């Protein structure tokens, strides 16, 4: 489908943003864990 | 298009960003 | 299809900016 | 079609949050 | 072509311009 081929960059970008925010959130949660240990 | 795994992952991810920000 | 093209442009720009942020 | 409505509502939630952050930072 | 879809489109565009 040409529709899916044209939207594939959009889907890849959406997944990249999703992974970026998820990794950032996990990084942040580990930082709060260290803060609580302190 | 909805049945594709990538689209489902993207939709769940957008919902995840929304709930996390809330 | 101006709407879908603008969506692709915006999403690609955001992803590129985040990739640059990751490299930084 | 709850998928379309829910994804849309999420997108407007991000847009409104960004608008608020701009407004809060224009006051600061 | 609902108003909410247009609002979402403008929201993504606004986010892109904000990052720019």
């Amino acid at each position: 489908q040409e529709l899916f081929n044209e939207l594939k960059p959009a889907v890849d970008g959406a997944n990249f943003i999703v992974n970026h925010m998820r990794d950032q959130n996990n990084y942040n949660e580990e930082k709060d864990s260290w803060n609580r240990v302190a | 298009l909805i049945k594709h795994p990538e689209v489902k992952s993207a939709i769940e991810g957008i919902k995840y960003i929304a709930e996390t920000m809330k | 299809l101006p709407e879908l093209r603008e969506v692709v442009s915006s999403i690609s720009y955001i992803a590129r900016q985040l990739q640059e942020q990751e490299d930084h | 079609a709850p998928e379309v409505r829910c994804c849309v509502d999420a997108v407007n939630f991000v847009a409104e949050s960004t608008r608020d952050q701009e407004a809060t930072g224009e006051e600061v």
